């Protein structure tokens, strides 16, 4: 069976602006493949097509794309979930980020917000443990749904508030990470952290639009995380 | 300088995202509406003649329309603002499923109020 | 700061909701809207107070709201501060014009 | 110099688990250090790691680092250097506890300590009852580890050159490695990273096979680079085929499945592992469990289906509550790539190419080794290697599950701890001339000039197929000699292969071409090696020499890149803190 794709192209050494190019691929009828299988093959036909990928199993976060209007990972989105009668499969870069080339976006700003929330354990060193820090399975439970984040950018690049203020609003991904250290029982710097999220933009630009949740390839929920952050901010500063 | 993909037509938006953008618009409308509604109130109170003039304004079909719109936008902003606030106090879940559901129930509650606003006008 | 903005919006929202309940309440239970029952409702102290209270609430609530909206879309500084000037003045006008209407009834 | 020169005390090529522990450790010792990576550090293959880290913490039960040393030496089929395995197993506990202090989110026992699960080839009392010493975070342990080490390199303000592809090592006129040339993927700029220590941490090379658990980025880059610089590789024939890769996909399900109580079934519903390994059963050594599944299929007792030939991994008996808590990662992996729900129905699984036991020979310090004309070891000044690209060797002929993550942390950290003594020991090194650097660029220039040659796609497909057929779980001298003949052919084709995309702004084609060169030297080094070793040890399994030959092959094999021949190196059997374990017959 025949598949058609409309794929975003751009090279600054060649292209004046970005353009949609058409592609056809002969696929096995009885087999279903992933979008990444299709992209890999299209690069055998057209070597100039550039895109990120690694793990091919939806763990590393490399191949976040806007597919038929919605963010996801190519490596885990089946062709069958995209393919419709008489309509092309429309592949475009993640929204709101500078396009480097074709389907590759400069993740700079996405990382920079991540760095801004101090995503590392901060333990003052007082009452140090004999061996490992002791964490009851109860408290470790609070990290589930937060530490699994793959920094794929799907959520943030689907958040309007992030579009409008990508360098002032932390974004869903960032805020998820923030909460990952806010409730870690091994992190002692909770107050210090909160005091750095009290301004108008860092956290409060989130308006529960909920684009973040619907797109997360790992089914996490940044909304609920941000909810708990706001909670703590009121608890502290109100 | 580099290009970005921000063509809003090339992007799917779920129902909660629509619900949100309409809350933002409905707010901006309701802002201008208060001035209009105050100006109308001012007239309808200044003298017995002012009031008759305001009933006459309200009689115009074109006004009845703008008035119904104004009250529809307000009714929306309130129902979808109460949804928002309920979420903020934990009365609604913050899962994607509980989001879609309450958004729809917000559209239904709004239409009902929009009709009753049509009746009042 | 951010937390302050968040509480003020939601507080004024509650006040304004109670006011709307009160306005729609009267409107849906009065029948014929004669000049005399209209002015009678708006000459009542209860109504005058709740109205200005509501007008102050719109000052604060709308100002924050408008600010949020403007800092998402109006990027250049000059133009943004001009629009805020207009927007604030407008809201201040709303409260003052409100004071004029109801003091004179 | 007509190239930009960026000088550091140390250049770490690779930001996987081992690169990042090393970079972090070099950096805290007050030396300038550049961390390179062809992907963003957290996309490195380590993220895909699942089961956990094997280490005698002794939380689940009382444990002893010597028992773990025993398990490993035996596991290795007696060709793992025992001084090194001793260092690793003993240092282990402190080295891992360090990560827990870095914030790594380990799962927990009821009393608050790090969760440890049972895993392949783990026993109390030197070969006794089944132990549980694989510390884990659900089955996302590699993810947990990598992200923690990235965060730690963020905290510590490490200079990270994300998305730069290392081309080749630069040698001065004394035969010392003094950095490497690298291509910036984003911009196309080519630069010379000058250093007194060049640390290769470029992971494995699963992509020389047709079916592999490895990420697309595992192209044996460090093997290529080292071979082209005339640095020998060692034990390249030892290729771990993980028992439970998903049938028809290659995506790994963890050994922690069997460790949590899951077991392998054949078409008749017989738990065939009880026959193949009566003591350890399904938690036997990986090379043994591997072959056991293949013998089962190879004799008609495997099952088929849409997945191809496979054995079943039954998990449903552990209950929803335990699967969704302890193994939720394979749950998603199974549903996605096998269309099978492990809570209801067994996962289809076939041994898949997983881990490269071979690599660049090293001291515990991380210093890279070569041999002189007499066969003795000499240090390669200014070159180091850690992680999967290293052959320390702590794994010998078969690696234990959860011992690779330990490898990364322990030797990564060790390479950093010891870097100052290592630089002082090798003395100052002479500057690279402009021709020395130019030589590193020869490989890249060839591709940038070849417009009309061969399609590299077909060259790759040829390569992987050749390995799959001729150098798999089972091997014979006949097929191996023919396999090597075709590789000489394919390697010829590659010298005339064409680069089809000419651009500079993020040209992924150029990279994937350069990768192919590395796939070649790695497949070749493996092929020449497997032919040379006329015995059956660990993962290496010949029909024509089915016996373990402790009298001729109790050694490492060494591929010499200049003369393209083979030779041997001593296994080390002098631990410092206990007597060695003597070789005996190894059965599970
Ligand atoms: C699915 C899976 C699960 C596993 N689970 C476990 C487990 O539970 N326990 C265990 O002990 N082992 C496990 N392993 C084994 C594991 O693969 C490795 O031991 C380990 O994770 C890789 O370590 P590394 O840092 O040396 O390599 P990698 O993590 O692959 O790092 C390679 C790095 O080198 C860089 N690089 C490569 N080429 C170049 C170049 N030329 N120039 C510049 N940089 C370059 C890359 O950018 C990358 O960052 C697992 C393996 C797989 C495939
Ligand atoms: C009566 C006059 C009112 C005016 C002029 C007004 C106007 C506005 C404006 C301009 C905004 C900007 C929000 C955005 O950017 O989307 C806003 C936000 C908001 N409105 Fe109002 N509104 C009024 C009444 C109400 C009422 C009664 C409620 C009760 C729920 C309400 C609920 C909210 C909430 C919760 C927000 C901010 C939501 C968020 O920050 O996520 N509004 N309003
Ligand atoms: C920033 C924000 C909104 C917005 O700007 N979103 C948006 C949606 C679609 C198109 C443009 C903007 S909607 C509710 C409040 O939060
Ligand atoms: O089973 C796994 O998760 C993986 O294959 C384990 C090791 O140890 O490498
Ligand atoms: S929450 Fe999900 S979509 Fe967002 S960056 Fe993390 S893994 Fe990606
Ligand atoms: S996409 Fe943005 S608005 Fe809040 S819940 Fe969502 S972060
Ligand atoms: S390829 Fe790594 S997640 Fe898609
Ligand atoms: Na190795």
């Amino acid at each position: 069976m025949r598949l058609e794709f409309s794929i975003y192209r751009y090279n600054p050494d060649v292209d004046d602006a970005p353009r949609m190019q058409d592609y056809t691929l002969e696929a096995d009828e009885g087999r279903d493949m992933m979008l990444l299988d299709a992209l890999i093959q299209l690069k055998e036909k057209d070597p100039s097509l550039s895109f990120r990928r690694s793990c091919r199993e939806g763990v590393c976060g490399s191949d976040g794309l806007n597919m038929n209007g919605k963010n996801g990972l190519a490596c885990i989105t089946p062709i069958s979930a995209l393919n419709q009668p008489g309509k092309k499969i429309v592949i475009r870069p993640l929204p709101g980020l500078p396009v480097i080339r074709d389907l590759v976006v400069d993740m700079g700003q996405f990382y920079a917000q991540y760095e801004k929330i101090k995503p590392y354990l901060l333990n003052n060193g007082q009452n140090p443990p004999a061996r490992e820090h002791l964490q009851m399975p109860e408290q470790r439970e609070k990290l589930d749904g937060l530490y699994e984040c793959i920094l794929c950018a799907c959520c943030s690049t689907s958040c309007p508030s992030f579009w409008w203020n990508p360098d002032k609003f932390i974004g869903p991904a960032g805020l998820l990470a923030a909460y990952r250290f806010l409730i870690d029982s091994r992190d002692t710097e909770t107050d210090s952290r909160l005091d750095g999220l009290s301004d108008a933009f860092s956290v409060f630009r989130c308006h529960s639009i909920m684009n973040c949740v619907s797109v997360c390839p790992k089914g996490l929920n940044p909304t609920r995380a941000i909810g708990h952050i706001k909670s703590m901010l009121l608890q502290r500063n109100a | 300088q580099r290009p970005v993909n921000l063509d809003l037509q090339t992007i799917r938006f779920p129902i909660t995202a629509i619900a949100s953008i309409l809350h933002r618009v409905s707010g901006v409308i309701t802002f201008v509406a208060v001035g209009i509604l105050l100006w109308l109130l001012g007239t309808s109170l200044s003298s017995p003649e002012g009031f008759e003039q305001a009933s006459a304004i309200m009689g115009s079909f074109f006004v009845k329309f703008i008035m119904w719109g104004i009250l529809t936008a307000l009714a929306y902003h309130v129902v979808v603002g109460i949804r928002h606030m309920m979420m903020d106090f934990g009365y609604l879940e913050e899962t994607f499923e509980a989001g879609k559901r309450s958004a729809k129930i917000s559209f239904v509650i709004t239409v009902v109020l929009s009709l009753l606003a049509g009746v009042l006008v | 700061n951010g937390v302050h903005d968040f509480i003020l919006v939601r507080a004024t929202a509650i006040v304004l909701t109670l006011y709307i309940i009160y306005m729609v309440g009267f409107f849906a239970t009065s029948g014929e809207l004669t000049y005399e029952v209209w002015i009678g409702f708006f000459a009542s102290a209860f109504t005058k107070v709740f109205t200005l209270l509501a007008l102050f609430s719109i000052l604060i609530h709308a100002w924050i709201g408008m600010w949020q909206v403007l800092t998402d879309f109006v990027k250049p500084l000059a133009l943004r501060l001009m629009l805020q000037l207009v927007i604030v003045v407008a809201l201040v006008v709303y409260v003052i014009y409100g004071f004029v209407v109801v003091w004179g009834v | 110099m007509k190239l930009p020169v960026r000088e550091f005390d140390a250049v770490v090529i690779g930001a996987g688990g081992a690169g990042m522990r090393a970079a972090l450790q070099i950096s805290q010792s007050g030396q300038t250090c550049a961390l390179l990576s062809k992907v963003f550090p957290t996309r490195s293959h380590t993220v895909s790691a699942q089961g956990g880290i094997t280490v005698a913490l002794g939380n689940t039960h009382e444990d002893n680092w010597e028992w773990h040393m025993y398990d490993t030496v035996k596991g290795s089929d007696y060709i793992g250097d025992q001084d090194a395995i001793e260092y690793m197993c003993k240092t282990g506990p402190e080295a891992i506890l360090e990560l827990e202090h870095m914030g790594l989110p380990f799962s927990r026992l009821d009393d608050g300590r790090i969760y440890q699960r049972p895993f392949g080839g783990q026993s109390k009392n030197f070969g006794g009852e089944q132990a549980a010493r694989t510390a884990a975070a659900a089955d996302r342990t590699g993810h947990a580890l990598l992200h923690t080490l990235y965060q730690q390199n963020l905290k510590n303000h490490t200079t990270i050159f994300s998305e730069w592809y290392a081309l080749d090592l630069v040698k001065n006129q004394d035969g010392a490695v003094v950095g490497c040339t690298a291509l910036c993927i984003e911009t196309g700029e080519v630069v010379y990273f000058k250093a007194r220590a060049t640390v290769l941490a470029t992971g494995g090379a699963g992509r020389i096979y047709q079916s592999t658990t490895n990420a697309h980025i595992n192209t044996g880059d460090g093997v290529g680079m080292a071979i082209r610089a005339g640095v020998p590789v060692q034990d390249m024939e030892m290729w771990q085929f993980h028992p439970t890769g998903i049938a028809g996909a290659g995506v790994l399900v963890t050994e922690g499945c069997r460790g949590e109580g899951g077991y392998l079934l054949n078409k008749h519903g017989e738990r065939f592992m009880e026959r193949y390994a009566p003591n350890a059963k399904d938690l036997a050594g990986r090379d043994v469990v591997a072959r056991s599944i293949m013998i089962e299929i190879r004799e008609g007792r495997g099952c088929d289906g849409p997945w191809g030939p496979h054995a079943k991994l039954k998990l449903d008996h552990l209950g929803k509550e335990v699967l969704e808590s302890r193994l939720p990662g394979i749950l998603e992996l199974s549903r996605t790539f096998a269309h099978v729900d492990p809570v209801k129905e067994p996962i289809p699984v076939i041994p898949t190419c997983h881990y490269m036991m071979g690599g660049i020979p090293t001291k515990v310090t991380g210093q890279a080794l070569t041999v002189n004309e007499k066969g003795e070891d000499v240090v390669v000044p200014g070159l180091f290697a850690v992680g999967e690209i290293a052959c320390v060797s702590v794994h010998g002929a078969n690696r234990l599950g959860g011992n690779s993550l330990l490898d990364l942390v322990v030797f990564g950290r060790a390479a950093g701890l010891h870097l100052q003594e290592s630089i002082a020991e090798q003395g100052a090194l002479r500057d690279a001339s402009e021709s020395d650097v130019e030589a590193s660029l020869d490989r890249l220039n060839r591709w940038n000039n070849n417009r009309n040659g061969e399609d590299p796609v077909a060259i790759r497909k040829a390569l992987q197929e050749c390995m799959q057929h001729n150098f798999s779980v089972f091997r014979e001298g006949d097929a191996m000699a023919k396999g090597l003949e075709q590789l000489k052919v394919i390697r010829e084709r590659l010298k005339n292969a064409r680069l089809d995309d000419t651009s500079s702004e993020f040209n992924t084609q150029r990279v994937e071409c350069l990768e192919l060169d590395n796939l070649m030297e790695t497949a070749y080094a493996t092929a020449v090696s497997a032919n040379f070793r006329t015995e059956s040890r660990g993962a290496h399994s010949r029909f024509d020499f089915p016996d373990r030959d402790d009298e001729n092959w109790l050694c490492h094999s060494l591929y010499l890149p200049e003369s393209e021949s083979m030779t041997r190196r001593s296994v080390n059997m002098e631990p410092k803190l206990r007597p060695a374990f003597p070789p005996k017959i190894r059965t599970y």
